[PDB]
């Protein structure tokens, strides 16, 4: 019960090694960075995150 | 036209075959009126989410408005130039209302071009609105003589290129085909590894652009 | 800030190679003067001046060997490529369609010296018609987006459009038309001379 | 002055204002309203609005404290002429018969109900004009609506095609539904040719129905070609009046080459009587047609003063313009 | 000066007091969405649905000032801004067209209004006028009272009217419907108007409902047409098939009319759908005196006239052409802007149609 | 009508033309193959 939930989206280009582009669905874009633990080369412009 | 006393008129659609000239005397416009010039392709209209086609054309007929002299080339307005869609049909309903503008768009002059008149509905032709309709024509005989010319002043030629027996031999070019003939004979100059194009060059290029 | 330009292809880079077909000599040759030299021998195009044609469309039996030649290109190519169906450009949501489309083709001209990849465009480009419903409107919207971004009034930069087709008695004569569709190119059934290549390339 | 109130009612509309459409007055101090996101609102009423129904709306209570101009409403309201027509009895030259045949008809009730509905008597239903295209009909019409302060509703006979069964009828319908709730109409069918000689035919049902089922709205009928038309349609005895222009006279011809030429810089070495009077020789549409050509003509040359020659070879190139017979 | 902008706004009598802001400083308005789903684990902690449109949809429950009691499917139900909770059941809405049917009252139109078919009206009554007010005679003889029956007669002419006169006497809410209002562009809800409808017409305290043109209704189906204006195949069964007779009905009154029997489906013809069948015909000479009778009434004339001779100089001929010569010599004293009509204007009134309508 | 064509299409190009490495394979069902577009039944 202690938790919330993490809005769905998906990535577009990187800018850095902590810039990225999401799409936040039907919702507005935004830029945004990893959090610590998220392999950058696993991310891909299109990856659901 | 105070001197006629009439009313000026309203707008111009350019209609005929595709590939003609209307696209080109557009561009040829835009080079020398020097009143502000504005360009809309007619499927950039009606888009997404109410109101893009009530705003893409009432603030359009505002910046119009203000730029006073001006000139709109509305382009393939049969996008949205059929008959009847709700906001598609609303589109030109505040399109026909923005060109019931009254005076001071004696300023503003429309330019909607398209292809395949049949089927832009009476709507828009009736003399409350755009009064003039100008078709374009394949070139004669003459007039591809004078194309040729054009899109080949650029050319390397060799000697006694008879442009009158291609002029002759290419029947029904509506123009475009002759640009492409040109690039033809450009390409069966070059995969020769040459750049003095030849008359049996030109002869060929209106064989397989046929 | 200010994000860079757009906001496309990756390094799928299809198997096949020009080694790979089976002799199309001339459509080969051909397609590849009109896409690859334009690359490299624009320099000579200079020389020559002769506007380096931006549209061919591929007529041809169901699959007679040409979608082998798009993805033979799109791997060999040093330009950028970028490969979307016609088919693909549909959408509910209504008006959204020529926008996209319009994005593809403002992407391929930023994205530099590239050639957009249309297959199957008779679904989305057939002769236009009386559009009595909003299906019908939206795919000659399609079209005439496509039509005008091709050449409506803006001349592109050097990109070009590769593009796809079985039926072909159909696509509005307004695509067809040279100014946008420069070489076009049918691609028969293989004969004499022809099948023995393509059974000594495979065999 | 109301420095008091305000002080108190101004306090009351604390800014903004939010604007949206009210649907239910369901409670005399608590109504039901619409919004611009389309959300809807059970709201209070404060007692110094108009007790009549845009509505302005307190932004965070929502409750309806006021009322604003009207400044939308859908496309229907394109469709429909509210405003009255232009033209006048005046324009018309010489075609006056015909202004006594539609005053008799139509044009008395929407100002005087009472000569059609308290002089023991009950009100008609609609009246037919003919004659060939430009020689008055809509003109007549749009002048005998402009004599009265009613709406104008011209619709062509083949414009209402609707799909499924009956919705042409109620394209027909919904004229008459909204004629009442904004003052009564005339109604105007141009080419009523389709409808009487496969929606169409249950749509004449209809047009019969909206006629009698007695009323305000006039019903202007017109076409050409009434020759063809079934008497279901054209029953003498419930259709009230048969209007006839016959080809434009040579007073009327006189009257309209005069008012087609009111703009252009005439010359006197063109009175116009060689264009008017030797014939049965044209409709006011053609004088139209023969006015603007001329002056495109004199526009050509740069001629901006019109001369005899123009209008020669206007009529020598537009009275080919017709089919030929047998 | 500065002008105005349309802004209303009372005199300063006429409002505010303590009152208005109080009640605005209190009152939480409510927002509106629709109901659905009562949960109804166990039926007292029931839960319900709500949707608001464009926004969301919710799972909510009722404010303890309002109960189950009052809450049912749809039923248009009123919120607060942040808890959602039901506080007001809204009332009906008179979107769903029924409105434009409705009669809503006795019809101006009496028994002798019918112009000569006073037969056809009284063979009628005894089928939905006798099994409501005189039913000591029906179930106790064996059946349980019919409540429908079919009129086809003459061309447009007086039908509709009968049901009218009926509805009058029978103290009836009154309802008439054309296949037109069973169609809209959107599909598949033109079925579901006439259940709509029949649900509307039972909350109210028993009506009666009319069709016309039941040939466009209750016409079978046309698979041979492969397509077209379909959208009656989808409509006009859930008429035939949900609609009910004599003995499956609740406490509603129906009556049927056309001009056109012979495309009718048979399920319409058989029980279930109708209890009788009435035929008319173009008004016989008695019924076209009488229709003259009748529209004696219907101006202010020389009431000296030989309807006799005026009834006969029609020959065979509709009932609705006498209301429109009667009209027409109303048009003949507008023509000759006299105050009153004459004999002569009925004649020749009825030489309109007579002679120009049969020339 | 024509929407059946495009998705028709969108089989048609999706069934190759983009790669073909998949470990991935369709079977199809017919009741009347003659009717079936040519374009799908390439070798
Ligand atoms: N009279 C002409 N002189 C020179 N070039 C011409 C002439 N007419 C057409 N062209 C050439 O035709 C080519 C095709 O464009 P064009 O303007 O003719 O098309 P269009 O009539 O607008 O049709 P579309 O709608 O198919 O684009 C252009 O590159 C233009 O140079
Ligand atoms: N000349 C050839 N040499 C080698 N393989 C060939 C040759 N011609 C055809 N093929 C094989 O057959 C296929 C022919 O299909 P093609 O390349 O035309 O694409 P497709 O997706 O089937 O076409 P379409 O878009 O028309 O449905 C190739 O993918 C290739 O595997
Ligand atoms: N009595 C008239 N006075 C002035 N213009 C007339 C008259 N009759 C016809 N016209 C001309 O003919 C046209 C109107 O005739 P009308 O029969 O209403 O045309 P349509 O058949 O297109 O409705 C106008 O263009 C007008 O110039
Ligand atoms: N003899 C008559 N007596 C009364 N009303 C009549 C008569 N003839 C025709 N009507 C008219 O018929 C109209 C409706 O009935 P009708 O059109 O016959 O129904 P239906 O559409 O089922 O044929 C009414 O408006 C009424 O005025
Ligand atoms: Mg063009
Ligand atoms: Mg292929």
């Amino acid at each position: 019960l202690q938790s919330v939930g993490q809005i769905v989206g998906e990535v577009l280009k990187q800018l850095t090694e902590e810039k990225f582009i999401v799409k936040a669905t039907n919702g507005p874009r935004y830029v945004v960075g990893c959090r610590r633990q998220l392999d950058k080369s696993k991310l891909k412009p299109g990856t659901r995150v | 036209f105070e001197a006629l006393g009439i009313a000026q008129p309203k707008g111009v659609l350019l209609y005929g075959p595709p590939g003609t000239g209307k696209t080109l005397l557009a561009r040829a416009v835009a080079h020398h009126t020097d009143c502000t010039f504005i360009r809309v392709s007619g499927s950039e209209l009606v888009q997404k989410f109410i109101g893009e086609g009530a705003r893409m054309v009432r603030e359009l007929f505002v910046m119009a408005r203000e730029h006073a002299p001006s000139i709109i080339f509305m382009d393939e307005i049969d996008s949205i130039g059929s008959s009847r869609d709700s906001e598609v049909q609303r589109t030109m309903l505040e399109l026909l209302n923005q060109l019931d503008g009254f005076e001071a768009t004696k300023n503003i002059k429309v330019i909607m071009a398209t292809n395949r008149i049949d089927i832009l509905d009476s709507a828009l032709l009736r003399p409350g609105r755009i009064d003039r309709k100008i078709e374009f024509p394949p070139p004669n005989e003459e007039a591809r003589l004078d194309i040729l010319k054009i899109h080949s002043r650029k050319m390397n030629l060799t000697r006694g290129i008879n442009l009158r027996k291609i002029a002759e031999l290419m029947p029904g070019a509506s123009g475009a085909e002759v640009k492409g003939v040109c690039t033809e004979a450009g390409m069966y100059a070059l995969r020769e590894r040459r750049v003095h194009v030849t008359q049996e060059d030109f002869e060929m290029a209106v064989a397989k652009v046929m | 800030d200010v994000l860079p330009p757009e906001a496309l292809t990756s390094d799928q880079k299809p198997d096949v190679m020009y080694a790979d077909i089976g002799g199309m000599d001339i459509q080969k040759q051909e397609v590849r003067e009109a896409v690859e030299l334009p690359l490299t021998h624009f320099e000579l195009y200079k020389q020559i001046g002769i506007d380096p044609p931006r549209g061919v469309l591929m007529y041809g039996p169901p699959g007679c060997g040409k979608t082998m030649l798009a993805k033979a290109v799109a791997h060999h190519t040093t330009a950028a490529f970028i490969r979307v169906v016609g088919s693909e450009f549909v959408q509910k949501y209504l008006g959204e369609g020529p926008r996209m489309v319009r994005d593809v083709f403002r992407l391929a001209k930023e994205n530099a010296p590239a050639i957009i990849f249309i297959d199957e465009i008779d679904a989305i480009a057939t002769k236009r018609f009386d559009a009595q419903t909003g299906a019908d409107r939206e795919v000659q919207r399609i079209l005439l987006e496509l039509l005008n971004q091709m050449d409506g009034f803006d001349q592109n930069v050097n990109v070009k459009v590769i593009m796809a087709t079985n039926r072909a008695d159909t696509l509005d004569p307004a695509l067809l038309r040279p100014g946008r569709l420069d070489r076009k190119i049918e691609f028969p059934l293989p004969d004499r001379r022809q099948k023995r290549l393509i059974f000594s390339t495979i065999t | 002055k109301q420095e008091e109130e305000r002080s108190k009612v101004d306090d009351l509309r604390g800014t903004p204002m939010s604007v949206g459409t009210l649907e239910e007055i369901i409670d005399d101090n608590h109504a039901i309203v619409s919004t611009s996101v389309g959300s809807e609102h059970y709201v209070s009423i404060l007692s110094f609005v108009d007790k009549d129904l845009s509505v302005l709306l307190n932004h965070k209570v929502h409750a309806v404290i006021g009322v604003l101009m009207d400044d939308t409403d859908p496309l229907v309201t394109v469709m429909k002429v509210e405003k009255a027509p232009q033209e006048t009895y005046a324009d018309i030259g010489g075609l006056d018969n015909q202004i006594q045949e539609i005053k008799e008809s139509v044009e008395l009730p929407l100002t005087h109900p009472e000569y059609y509905e308290e002089m023991g008597i009950k009100p008609p239903k609609g009246v037919i004009l003919y004659g060939p295209p430009g020689t008055g009909k809509t003109l007549l019409a749009k002048a005998v609506a402009n004599q009265t302060s009613a709406t104008f509703l011209r619709v062509v006979g083949s414009e209402l095609i609707q799909k499924y069964l009956g919705d042409g009828p109620k394209l027909v319908r919904e004229l008459f539904r909204v004629a009442e709730e904004h003052a009564p109409s005339i109604v105007f069918i141009d080419e009523i040719d389709a409808i009487g000689t496969r929606e169409i035919q249950r749509t004449m049902l209809e047009l019969l129905n909206q006629l009698d089922g007695r009323g305000d709205v006039k019903v202007i009928m017109a076409t050409n070609r009434i020759e063809t038309l079934d008497p279901a349609l054209i029953r003498p005895g419930r259709i009230d009046r048969k209007i006839e222009f016959p080809l434009p006279d040579e007073k009327t011809k006189k009257r309209i080459f005069q008012i087609h030429t009111s703009r252009m810089t005439l010359a006197d070495d063109v009175t116009l009587d060689d264009l008017i009077m030797a014939k049965d020789d044209l409709s006011g549409a053609d004088i139209k047609a023969i006015c603007t050509e001329a002056g495109l003509m004199a526009l050509r040359e740069r001629r901006m003063k019109v001369t005899n020659e123009d209008f020669k070879k206007s009529k020598e190139n537009v009275l080919y313009k017709k089919q030929e017979g047998t | 000066g500065i002008k105005e902008s349309d802004t209303g706004l009372a005199p300063p009598a006429l409002w505010d007091l303590a009152a208005d802001k109080q009640t605005l400083q209190s009152e939480q308005p409510l927002q509106v969405a629709r109901c659905t789903k009562i949960i109804n684990a166990d039926s007292e902690d029931p839960k319900y649905i709500i949707n608001v449109k464009q926004f969301a949809k919710f799972v909510v429950d009722l404010s303890d000032q309002v109960a189950p009691t009052d809450i049912e499917e749809g039923m248009r139900v009123g919120v607060d801004r942040n808890k959602y909770q039901i506080h007001i059941p809204l009332p009906p809405i008179a979107d769903p067209t029924v409105t434009m049917m409705q009669v809503e009252e006795k019809p101006d139109v009496t028994y002798s209004d019918v112009g000569g078919c006073k037969e056809q009206i009284e063979k009628l009554r005894e089928v939905v006028e006798t099994p409501l007010l005189h039913p000591e005679r029906f179930v106790n003889l064996g059946i349980e009272p019919p409540k429908g029956v079919l009129l086809f007669g003459p061309p447009g002419t007086g039908k509709t009217l009968c049901a009218r006169a009926v509805a009058n006497r029978t103290d009836a809410c009154f309802i008439r419907v054309i296949g037109s209002e069973l169609v809209q562009k959107y599909v598949g809800e033109g079925a579901r108007m006439v259940r709509e409808l029949f649900e509307m017409a039972r909350t109210k305290k028993a009506c009666l409902i009319f069709f016309d043109e039941i040939d466009a209704i209750g016409g079978a189906r046309f698979d041979d047409g492969a397509g077209g204006d379909n959208e009656v195949q989808r409509t006009m069964l859930e008429l035939i098939n949900q609609l009910d007779g004599f003995d499956p009905r609740g406490n509603i009154k129906v009556l049927m009319a056309t001009n056109r029997p012979d495309t009718l489906d048979p399920a319409l013809m058989r029980p279930g759908r109708l209890d009788r069948k009435i035929e008319f015909s173009l008004p016989d000479l008695e019924g076209r005196t009488h229709i003259f009778k009748i529209h004696a009434r219907s101006m202010s004339v020389e009431r000296d006239i030989r309807f006799e001779l005026l009834a006969r100089l029609c020959p065979n001929s509709t009932g609705a052409e006498i209301r429109s010569v009667c009209t027409e010599a109303g048009m003949f004293a507008i023509r000759a802007r006299r105050k009153i009509a004459t004999e002569k204007d009925f004649l020749e009134a009825v030489n309109k149609v007579i002679k120009s309508y049969a020339k | 009508d024509r929407e059946i064509q495009r998705t028709l299409m969108e089989l048609l190009n999706q069934m190759d033309g983009f790669d073909t490495l998949h470990r991935v394979k369709m079977i199809m069902a017919t009741n009347r193959p003659d009717t079936l577009d040519p374009a799908l039944l390439r070798p």
